[PDB]
RNA sequence: GUGGAAGUCUGUUAGAGUUGGUGUCCUACAAUACCCUCUCGUGAUCUAUGUGUAGGGGUGAAAGGCCCAUCGAGUCCGGCA
RNA sequence: GCGAAAGCCAAGGCCUGUCGGGAGCAACCAACGUUAGGGAAUUCGGCAAGUUAGUCCCGUACCUUCGGAAGAAGGGAUGCC
RNA sequence: GGUCUUAAGGUAGCGUAGUACCUUGCCGCAUCAGUAGCGGCUUGCAUGAAUGGAUUAACCAGAGCUUCACUGUCCCAACGUUGGGCCCGGUGAACUGUACAUUCCAGUGCGGAGUCUGGAGACACCCAGGGGGAAGCGAAGACCCUAUGGA
RNA sequence: CGAGUGGCUUGCUACCUCGAUGUCGGUUCCCUCCAUCCUGCCCGUGCAGAAGCGGGCAAGGGUGAGGUUGUUCGCCUAUUAAAGGAGGUCGUGAGCUGGGUUUAGACCGUCGUGAGACAGGUCGGCUGCUAUCUACUGGGUGUGUAGGUGUCUGACAAGAACGACCGUAUAGUACGAGAGGAACUACGGUUGGUGGCCACUGGUGUACCGGUUGUUCGAGAGAGCACGUGCCGGGUAGCCACGCCACACGGGGUAAGAGCUGAACGCAUCUAAGCUCGAAACCCACUUGGAAAAGAGACACCGCCGAGGUCCCGCGUACAAGACGCGGUCGAUAGACUCGGGGUGUGCGCGUCGAGGUAACGAGACGUUAAGCCCACGAGCACUAACAGACCAA
């Protein structure tokens, strides 16, 4: 009869090849509801510990009671919106129009970009407002970068640059809101965008595992019983039927596994602090000591320790925000032992 | 059903031999099926704490032997996680024979019971000697 | 809480509780303790144990 | 108690055999190999050397088995183009 | 140590079961170790693997050609000073 | 039927058999469930006495079944060890090759096409992989028929 | 009784292959069909309710575990929302298995004078090959677009990224004589699937530490071997699942169907023109890939005698080659050292005790000693090594 059974692995995350950018690139942004504001932030993964919380859920028979929750510590120092890029609507989608840069740059931004020595901010700004007058102005985003030098545990100094959308009230109002941020020095922080208790979508390039077989890469079985002793242990039965006489891309095969981008949805921000309160004794294995701006994300986050991760206000939340959860205990016990 | 209020790693399968924690006359029970459960190809149907499983009597009084009855899993060796993160495991695997209404077929329960089982089978709980 | 075996404080959100046959309960802070226990050893006789200390 | 029989038992003693793995090998190390497992191991036992039986003939506790990688009639040359 | 057994070591022989260098050395394959809870649900079939194990004491069923079955089964012991 | 063919007309036993077509026979044991196994029944398609019948202690790398024990056989896979594999120096074959050849979906054709027809797709070269196709390689099919073939 | 559709069964035919297209079943892995078993939306009912029966749309997803048998099929058990059927050379042996069929050995029954025969039964009875092309999964090198850095766009491509169930409130309510017994909606959980992650539990951990058997180095101390750890006990990091986190709603257009307005046909009519609704299906949303999209893209800045890049050196958030990423004295990139944080479980030696023994000797106990030994992690720290320097480039 041959019993039915779902195919092995999902066909929605391919091709399963190495990621082009180790720095994630969101392909969706939240909706323009509230007041103007940058729709994202970034940081570097450090490790995990647990925290005791007071059941915040109003529908839980346990609301108000203690509760152990797994948390991934992410160092989230301030970032800097170094420019405001403007897109225009055209018969072929959105296209960059112009950009408004500043003059105050982080000492080491030249490790990545050919920093601007001569730029005309106003002309850019003018071109943008004219575009808006004509009504061809497409969304507005800010060129942003991180300050790894601010994070000792992370070897790199070379900043990671990424573009983040600015969603706000009116286009005029948020256009202004953008320019304001940029003109200053672009210096902004996790506080300015997220509030502990809200849900965020975290993106990142997973931990790479080089080449791996089908069993691990796609979840196919291992040869069973006698078959596992004949000469085949971790190879699928066949590449397909006689006809069609070709191997279909849908059959599970070996290859690159890991080091892929992933946008993990609805991650609750348990807390946004600063200091060494979340650090573990002996130090986070293969990372270091935490003592500065940090964020505690509920559960796990894609990517390995030290990797850049990105935050974005949840684009499709299931639950309503339950702000500033009471944290009764944060474990600092050594992660060694 | 109702949330157990604890996470379980089923420590039993169809065919497993467990203890009958009561005085029905049935000593050993053999798991045959797990109420409301559907597995997946090649997967052995699994059962753990708080599940209502169909069972057959392997050992006990002649009249009880070979009978196919219903029961509830009261204890399992494989750990379970409670809301505060602590794991809880027992010395043996045991179940209590139950009827259509889920009232113990017996009069007394032998050995301890997991508190979580109460949030599901009241009459079974209200017949417990020790509830850990 | 305190480990019913070695005696050190059990880090919250950690450990296992073993329910005995008779109903008794035993909280363990780690595998190391549980295992030393299953070997039939008594914490008082193990010099590294806070109990013994 | 003595005695120490046995086509007797255990046994990778030596030695003989070859059940399963349908493993390794399968342009091999090898035109029958390797490893683990397994059988016998004082007897109708195993073995070296010498010696006898020759092709419709031998030899065969019989499988059409064996008679120099050749067997329901060896091999060589000839009949023969 | 029961031992021409294992394991270890002399005497004697050898580094010639004769290509090497490099990557924590990935997938996959050969041999193999360990795997929680369950415990043959696997499969034609428990195939493969595993369990048991030496010695002494206690104790030993059906059946039987009285020889045997039998190391039946089951229980206990086992070091060093 | 209450003898006739052709001499006799199946006795002791055994029996759904390593012999039973009907067949997974019927009843029972055993299991949640047992085309299996064992016991009883048994008209036996087509059992049966040295074509030996029945039965049988001991023995068995002989066939089937059950239990305890055991366990990665399985649930469901993981990590590890050693030799390969991968890169480098040196050594250095074979199989196979009408030609052309980057194919895919359909059609057509001696009715099972990389090469025909229509479309679709297609920048070149290279490394690793597991083997879908080349009705892949290997062997003038050992089955079947035919030959006024052979043994 | 009549008319058909399919090409799963069975039969017929002898077109194709006998210089061979490897058999049945199973397994594993992929795609598909709809004549729909469940799920969604509906119609009728001999539709009170509940539970059904029958029908329509509909192929998104699901359709599972076991006992006999080689079985396909089928019988049987317990679960279940349901445990649907079929095509892919009766998909799948250059993938596996080899139980059956279908070689040589043997037995039984039947048939034959006999050799020997019997889709009758039965025991035993082998599974070759280093991939040239093509195909696909992943990885590079070049050329084209025509100097560089960074950031984007989105033609198109993939997805099931989600399917389903149970429980509570609703409610012992509507309905009903009663027995019995719903729903909308809001909640909690489970199961299957999916992607990621290791604080927690768990596995490994031939790093490490301890115990101990045999033997060898005279004893002691400290060690080698016992298969690539002798065995036993514990186990860090990492990797992992048995562990943990996350995986909508809602819009738009439709099918069946329910209707509106409405004529042909003064009436009627959901349809002919127009319109309002309405499926787990379709489109969007969301995730992933994607400048080689030949209309071969956009923006900002830097640079064309110099911007940037390769080689080089120290290393990994990367890795089979290649690639990728970071650091390079204006430095914490790796090592040493010292702390911190961890694993073992209390070192050698000496002192006291020790059943005893004239004595020699003496297993072992306590103290010194949370000791000794060890660490794939972190910090401090320029002490050592990131030196020297080459090249390409409009
Ligand atoms: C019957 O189907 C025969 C049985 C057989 C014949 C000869 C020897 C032993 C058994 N089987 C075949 O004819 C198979 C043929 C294989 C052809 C493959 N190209
Ligand atoms: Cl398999
Ligand atoms: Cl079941
Ligand atoms: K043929
Ligand atoms: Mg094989
Ligand atoms: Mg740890
Ligand atoms: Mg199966
Ligand atoms: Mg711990
Ligand atoms: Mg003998
Ligand atoms: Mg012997
Ligand atoms: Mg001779
Ligand atoms: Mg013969
Ligand atoms: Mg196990
Ligand atoms: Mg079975
Ligand atoms: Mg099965
Ligand atoms: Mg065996
Ligand atoms: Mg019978
Ligand atoms: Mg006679
Ligand atoms: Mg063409
Ligand atoms: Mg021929
Ligand atoms: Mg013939
Ligand atoms: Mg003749
Ligand atoms: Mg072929
Ligand atoms: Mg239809
Ligand atoms: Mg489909
Ligand atoms: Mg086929
Ligand atoms: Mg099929
Ligand atoms: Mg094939
Ligand atoms: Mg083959
Ligand atoms: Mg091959
Ligand atoms: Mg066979
Ligand atoms: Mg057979
Ligand atoms: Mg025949
Ligand atoms: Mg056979
Ligand atoms: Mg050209
Ligand atoms: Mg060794
Ligand atoms: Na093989
Ligand atoms: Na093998
Ligand atoms: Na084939
Ligand atoms: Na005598
Ligand atoms: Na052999
Ligand atoms: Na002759
Ligand atoms: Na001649
Ligand atoms: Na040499
Ligand atoms: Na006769
Ligand atoms: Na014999
Ligand atoms: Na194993
Ligand atoms: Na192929
Ligand atoms: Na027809
Ligand atoms: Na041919
Ligand atoms: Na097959
Ligand atoms: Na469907
Ligand atoms: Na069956
Ligand atoms: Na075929
Ligand atoms: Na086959
Ligand atoms: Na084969
Ligand atoms: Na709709
Ligand atoms: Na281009």
């Amino acid at each position: 009869p041959q019993p039915s059974r779902p195919r092995k692995g999902s066909l929605g995350f391919g091709p399963r090849k190495r990621s082009t950018s180790e720095t994630p690139r969101f392909n969706s942004w939240p909706s323009d509801d509230g007041q103007p504001g940058v729709q994202g932030f970034a940081g570097y993964k450090a490790g995990m510990t647990h925290v005791v919380l007071v059941n915040d859920e109003p529908n839980s028979p346990r609301e108000g009671m203690e509760e152990t929750v797994p948390v991934t510590v992410i160092e989230t120092p301030p970032m800097r919106a170094v420019a405001l890029r403007a897109y225009e609507d055209t018969p072929y989608g959105q296209r960059p129009l112009t950009e408004v840069w500043t003059d105050e740059f982080h000492s080491e931004l030249d490790r990545t970009l050919d920093v601007p020595e001569d730029h005309d901010p106003d002309a850019a700004e003018e071109q943008i407002r004219d575009a808006h007058e004509a009504g061809d102005l497409g969304d507005l985003r800010l060129i942003t970068h991180t300050v790894p030098d601010a994070v000792p545990s992370v070897p790199k100094k070379k900043p990671d640059v990424m573009e983040t959308r600015v969603g706000g009230g009116s286009v005029s109002d948020r256009l202004d809101h953008a320019l304001d941020i940029v003109e200053d020095g672009g210096e902004h922080a996790m506080n300015d965008i997220f509030r502990a208790g809200e849900y965020a979508d975290v993106a990142g390039v997973t931990k790479g595992k080089g080449t791996q077989g089908p069993v691990k890469r796609w979840g196919v079985q291992k040869r069973k019983g006698k078959h596992a002793r004949q000469g085949w242990r971790r190879r699928i039965g066949n590449l397909g039927p006689w006809n069609p006489s070709r191997v279909r891309s849908t059959v599970p095969q070996q290859g690159q596994t890991g080091y892929h981008q992933r946008t993990e949805l609805n991650k609750r921000l348990i807390d946004i602090g600063e200091g060494d309160e979340p650090t573990v004794d002996g130090g986070f294995v293969n990372y270091g000591e935490v003592d500065g701006p940090y964020t505690l994300v509920k559960g796990s986050v894609p990517g390995p320790d030290k990797r850049l991760v990105r935050f974005r206000p949840a684009v499709r939340p299931n639950d309503q925000p339950r702000l500033d959860p009471e944290v009764r205990y944060v474990s600092n016990e050594s992660n060694q032992g | 059903m109702e949330a157990l209020g604890a996470d379980v790693t089923q420590g039993l399968e169809k065919g497993s031999l467990i203890t009958c924690a009561d005085n029905t006359g049935a000593r050993e029970l053999k798991v045959i099926s797990v109420h409301g459960y559907s597995g997946t190809k090649n997967r052995h149907p699994k059962a753990g704490l708080g599940d209502k499983i169909t069972v057959s009597v392997t050992k006990g009084t002649p009249e009880m032997r070979r009978q196919v009855l219903e029961a509830v899993v009261v204890r399992q060796r494989k750990p379970i996680r409670r809301p505060d993160g602590t794991r809880v495991k027992f010395e043996d695997n045991a179940a209590v024979i139950v009827d259509e209404n889920e009232d113990p077929r017996g009069t007394e329960l032998k050995g301890p019971i997991a508190r979580e089982v109460a949030q599901r089978f009241g009459s079974v709980a209200s017949a417990a000697t020790m509830i850990v | 809480r305190e480990c019913d075996y070695c005696g050190t404080d059990i880090e919250p959100g950690t450990g296992t509780m073993f329910v005995h046959k008779d109903g008794a309960t035993t909280h363990f802070c780690s595998s190391k303790c549980e295992n030393n226990a299953d070997l039939g050893r008594e914490a008082r006789n193990l010099e590294w144990t806070d109990t013994a200390r």
